[PDB]
């Protein structure tokens, strides 16, 4: 359970690196 | 990609009204009011019609 804290924690961090990637190529990909 | 925004103008496909032909008809109704054969006046009515 005290692991799966930390594990929980990764796979909210992959949630966040999933909106860090949504972010940047929508940098990358652009207007009119 | 909304372009045709820019559309590279439209500085435009210029039918304008810059137009002299239209043509500039120079009516030149040069009165010569001649007394016994001697010019008295010349009244050059010049209508510079721009048509």
């Amino acid at each position: 359970q005290d692991l799966l804290n930390v594990k929980m924690a990764l796979d909210i961090e992959i949630a966040t690196y999933r909106k860090l990637l949504e972010g940047e190529e929508s940098r990358i990909s652009l207007p009119l | 990609p909304n372009f045709s925004s820019l559309n590279l103008r439209e500085t435009n496909l210029d039918s304008l009204p810059l137009v002299d032909t239209h043509s500039k008809r120079t009516l030149l109704i040069k009165t010569v009011e001649t007394r016994d054969g001697q010019v008295i006046n010349e009244t050059s009515q010049h209508h510079d019609d721009l048509e």
